[PDB]
């Protein structure tokens, strides 16, 4: 599709960017970011939008150590929604990249694909729907089918939360947050409660309770809901 | 594993059928397409012409004209005009307001 | 030279005519190579004892000309004396071509099996099963994992 | 045979791969001198 | 003393500085870029591999005093090569041997010490798996023995040698050469071996036994690989069946590695005369003229001695055989002077419509064409000396006497004058009628040839190549475009700066 | 590059033609002509 990025119409330019975002917004794909670089500097309005919102769908719940250009596009978004002299649908995929950019508290995220290999179907309605913003702007409101957490959840009974507290190994930077500025020696042994979230990237970083009086039956390899055996 | 070596191997060929005769469509595709836009520049050279007079170019295709309102000028030209059919002192044509050569 | 004496009607001078036809069928196997392909002669001729070697000597010059599946119905029609070897760089060349029309064929197999199907020549199928058991038995279980997807069985 | 049936198998396409690879590899940027034409 | 002691010690060191540059470079290139990294995107050491052959074969002559290439060996042959840490100790081992050359005397490899030399694939870690560093560490020994060739007890260390790069022959033949120019580097040293193979053991050994082996890496060939082993396995299967009479001419007609697919201009280059022998001996019927000339203009600058002479020669051997001749003579250089004069001297004949002239000729040189075994293909060319007379005199005169020809033509009989006239009718040559009855062969003007849709054929063969030519001048043109990266509209900022003030005149 | 295997080892051109036409043929007229005077 890169090959397609250079199509002498913006319309194939243009949707040659939503190609990326539909394809690897899963991903911090470095390769995808590269070629969502310059496509912010055309000339056509459109598609310097399209550029926004495929790299807001590039990088959420990612901090700076999937992708470096995560802080990069964030002064970004911010440089080109505080202007006068831009368009309205070009800070438009600003304004509409924060929302994207900051869902849910960083806790949500899209999933158009289960772990077993199966797809999820109302995700991909969802982002199929919310593709055609252009002939109804809240019909890309449809968005919510899309938004899918990154947490486990342990249980041993069909109500009570246990109280497991398990830890890490590897480098904990990816643990990495927000972290509001709000202008008026290290560990890797991160505790988690029942609800914590976790990038599907450090579900294989994580490890396993085995000095609890809880031990999970299931080999802990997903997130969502588990039974978790009090031993 | 040898085993995903020979049917991975004929998938890329399986996917490499759908990409020389792809582009065998646009070898002929930006041909009928880009004629469209060959012709299509020349609305410029309309009807509400001035006149100036050729002096010489800075380089290839980018030139320095002299009016007949007097002042001269750095132009851009027209692509299909013979650049062998200037300079005796070449009687040119100029655009009323972008003011290149037509 | 040996080539003169394929006309001999007496059913042991093929035989010693297939006596030098594995030993030295590197020199003048470029002579007979085109010239005369008499096999199916003697091979369909009702004079048996000598057709079994005559089909492994045709599965040998017919494979390095283009033959192949020449080289392929006599690979199948040669018999005990085809197969009873697996020691050289010639077993390579004909389980090329006989599994190849195996599995191909398995594919409309796998489309149509009912009805129309194969008329195995019964090493087609048998050399499938016997070198997939020399896959179970020589300790290879990811080819093992992979053949018994290959047969599509 | 794996070695010798299904080795076999590596050894053909490969030659299909480098030259139809390097046709479009030829007739591609062949496309990309006139995009730059066009736009 | 001083003497050898002041122009001898210089050899050693500078091949030594050129040696740890051209071929440890090849070593670090060939063995980490092949055997480990591609070769076919890299193949440089291919031609750098070439290079280490035309240095070598006019670098060394002399018996190696002060043990300018005989140090080498006990240097060159104690070699792990096995990885950067096992081998920042042998860069040292380049430089640790002039001190055995130097201060201490070295082993001097003179006919009989090239057995310590040898049996080095085991001292200190040598392997077989790197046979990119194993073929050029077994060649690179294996030249410089049979360069010079040195039959005086050489030929069994040559062969055993070659018994050692056979062994590495028969690994590549059997292991592991997928992908890694294990075989496709080696059938450089395999192809380049078998010459020196062919030049101690071709004509002094048995080559027939070549043959068979010879077959057999044909078999292995082709089938893993079809590329370089399709290409020197055929003149280097060619070179002594065309020697021989075997039948083995037809058997390269029903080939199908006639087509070695861009055997690299050289053996390629070769191939075509080398099938053009093959329909001189099977009667050219000016099939093979085109592969001659063909041969001979995908041929090289180096020098006509080697075969070009004798594409030169026979050539127009094949087209004497036709009855078209050119000045052959038009180019002295270092060819034209020397191996011409008993075949311009032939064509000298054969430019006469004289008939023993040809007999003047064919006494004259009669060994002098056997001396490279033409003589079977001059010893036909009376027929074309006698149509090349029929059709110059059916040309010259009209009505003339057949007893007049025999004796212009000194043929000595009248009486089967009638009968070479008579064929030179039947076989197409001369149109018109003899009066055998009074003796005049008449002959009629046959002029406008032109509006005889001849000439146009004579175009359209040249037509059709010539668009092909042009066609090639495109398909060989448009490897070029490359360095295209970006077609820019106009800019970006300067477009801000144009609506802005476009906005300012707007608003104006 | 060139290694080039060895198994053996205007001014001129339109002289060559004139050589190869004017090759065998009396090559000394003075008096071939000063004798055809009298016997032809």
């Amino acid at each position: 599709v890169s090959l397609l990025s250079e199509s002498y119409n913006p319309h194939v330019r243009y949707g040659a960017a939503m190609a990326l975002g539909i394809c690897c917004a899963g991903t911090g794909n470095k390769e995808a970011i590269n070629l969502l670089e310059p496509m912010t500097n055309d000339p056509v309005n459109y598609v310097r939008q399209g550029a926004l919102i495929a790299s807001a769908l590039i990088m959420i719940q990612q901090t700076e150590i999937t992708c470096p250009k995560v802080n990069q596009f964030r002064q970004l978004y911010s440089k080109v929604i505080n202007d006068k002299h831009d368009d309205v649908m070009a800070k438009f995929g600003a304004i509409l990249a924060q929302g994207i950019l900051d869902a849910g508290g960083h806790n949500v995220t899209i999933s158009l694909q289960s772990r077993t290999g199966h797809t999820h179907m109302p995700s991909v309605v969802g982002v199929l729907v919310f593709t055609q913003f252009w002939f109804w702007f809240p019909l890309s409101h449809f968005l919510s089918l899309a938004y899918t957490p990154t947490c486990v959840i342990g249980l041993n009974k069909d109500l009570k939360m246990p109280k497991v507290q398990y830890k890490s190994n590897c480098k904990p930077s990816t643990f990495a947050y927000p972290a509001p500025l709000e202008v008026p020696p290290e560990p890797n042994f991160q505790l988690l409660d029942n609800p914590a979230r976790v990038m599907p990237a450090q579900l294989k970083v994580l490890t396993m309770p085995e000095t609890c009086r809880y031990q999970p039956f299931k080999p802990l390899s997903i997130g969502g809901i588990i039974i978790l055996k009090d031993t | 594993d040898l085993y995903s070596r020979y049917k991975k191997l004929q998938q890329e060929l399986e996917f490499l059928e759908v990409q020389e005769e792809y582009i065998k469509d646009e070898q002929k595709n930006l041909k009928k397409e880009f004629l469209h836009a060959q012709e299509e520049v020349k609305r410029i050279q309309s009807i509400p012409l001035v006149i100036g007079q050729f002096l010489e170019a800075v380089d290839q295709n980018t030139a320095i004209v002299g009016s007949t309102t007097g002042s001269n000028y750095y132009v851009r030209i027209l692509s299909t005009i013979d650049r062998e059919l200037l300079k005796p002192n070449a009687s040119v044509a100029l655009h009323k307001h972008s003011n290149a050569l037509v | 030279g040996i080539i003169s004496l394929l006309d001999e009607d007496e059913p042991q001078l093929k035989e010693f005519a297939l006596h030098k036809l594995n030993a030295v069928v590197n020199d003048f196997w470029a002579e007979i190579s085109e010239s005369v392909d008499k096999i199916e002669v003697l091979y369909e001729d009702e004079g048996f004892r000598s057709r079994q070697f005559a089909a492994l000597v045709a599965s040998k010059v017919f494979y390095h000309l283009g033959a192949f599946e020449e080289s392929l119905n006599y690979a199948l029609g040669a018999g005990d004396l085809f197969n009873v070897n697996d020691n050289s760089e010639y077993v390579e060349t004909i389980i090329a071509k006989c599994i190849d029309h195996y599995t191909k064929q398995c594919v409309e197999n796998a489309d149509l099996p009912e009805g129309e199907k194969k008329p195995i020549d019964q090493r087609l199928e048998g050399i499938v099963n016997k070198m997939f058991q020399r896959c179970l038995d020589d300790h290879k279980y990811k080819q093992a994992i992979g053949i018994a997807l290959e047969t599509r069985r | 045979g794996l070695r010798q049936y299904y080795l076999s198998k590596i050894e053909e396409l490969q030659l299909i791969v480098n030259d139809k690879s390097q046709n479009l590899r030829r007739l591609q940027a062949q496309r990309n001198e006139l995009n730059a034409k066009v736009r | 003393p001083p003497g050898g002691g002041e122009q001898e010690p210089p050899p050693p060191p500078a091949p030594q500085d050129v040696e740890m540059k051209e071929e440890a470079a090849t070593g670090g290139g060939s063995t980490g870029e092949a055997d480990g990294k591609t070769a076919a995107a890299a193949a440089e050491h291919s031609q750098r591999e070439l290079d280490t052959v035309t240095l070598e074969d006019i670098k060394e002559h002399v018996k190696q005093l002060e043990k300018a290439v005989s140090g080498k060996e006990p240097r060159f042959v104690l070699r792990a090569l096995r990885m950067l840490p096992s081998t920042s100790r042998r860069l040292n081992h380049y430089v640790l041997y002039k001190a055995v050359q130097g201060f201490f005397t070295s082993n001097n490899a003179t006919r009989d010490f090239l057995l310590p030399f040898l049996e080095e694939p085991m001292d200190t870690e040598a392997d077989l798996q790197f046979r990119p560093r194993t073929g050029k560490a077994a060649s690179t020994p294996l030249l410089p023995e049979v360069e010079a060739y040195l039959q005086l007890l050489v030929v069994i260390f040559m062969m055993n040698s070659k018994r050692y790069k056979e062994a590495q022959k028969i690994s590549d033949d059997l292991m592991q050469k997928i992908s890694t120019q294990n075989r496709r580097a080696l059938d450089l040293v395999a192809a380049k071996c078998y010459y020196y193979h062919a030049r101690v053991y071709e004509f002094l050994d048995k080559l027939d036994v070549v043959r068979s082996f010879l077959h057999a890496r044909l078999r292995t060939a082709t089938l893993r690989h079809d590329a370089d082993g399709q290409a020197t396995l055929l003149n280097l299967l060619l070179r002594n069946y065309l020697h021989y009479s075997l039948y083995d001419q037809a058997e390269k007609l029903v080939s199908k590695s006639v087509f070695p697919e861009q055997a690299n201009n050289n053996e390629w280059a070769r191939y075509l005369y080398y099938t053009g022998r093959i329909k001189a001996i099977q009667l050219e019927y000016s099939e093979a003229r085109r592969t001659m000339t063909n041969a001979l203009r995908k041929a090289p600058q180096h020098t006509a001695v080697g075969f070009k002479q004798t594409v030169h020669k026979l050539l127009i051997v094949v087209e004497l055989l036709l009855g078209e001749i050119p000045d052959r003579l038009q180019f002295r250089q270092p060819s034209l002077k020397r191996s011409l004069m008993p075949y311009f001297l032939l064509t000298q004949a054969v430019r006469t419509g004289n008939l023993a002239k040809f007999n003047q000729v064919l006494d004259q040189f009669g060994e002098k064409f056997q001396a490279d075994g033409t003589y079977t293909l001059i010893i036909r060319l009376r027929h074309n000396v006698i149509k090349t007379g029929v059709r110059m005199i059916s040309l010259s005169y009209s009505r003339i006497s057949l007893a007049d020809i025999a004796q212009k033509l000194q043929l000595d009989s009248p009486e089967d004058a009638e009968f070479i006239v008579a064929k030179a009718i039947r076989d197409g040559v001369i149109e018109a009628s003899i009066n055998h009855e009074k003796g005049y062969v008449q002959s009629k003007e046959m002029i406008d040839i032109y509006s005889t849709r001849e000439p146009q054929l004579a175009f359209h063969q040249r037509i059709s190549f010539c668009l092909d030519i042009h066609n090639m001048s495109v398909k060989a043109m448009r490897f070029p475009p490359k360095s295209y990266n970006k077609d820019l509209e106009s800019a970006e900022e300067r477009r801000e700066r144009e609506q802005q003030d476009l906005e300012f005149a707007k608003e104006m | 590059m060139s290694e080039k295997k060895q198994p053996v080892d205007e001014d001129n051109w339109d002289d060559d033609n004139v050589e190869d036409d004017f090759s065998n043929q009396l090559r000394a007229e003075l008096e071939k002509h000063g004798y055809k005077m009298e016997t032809s």
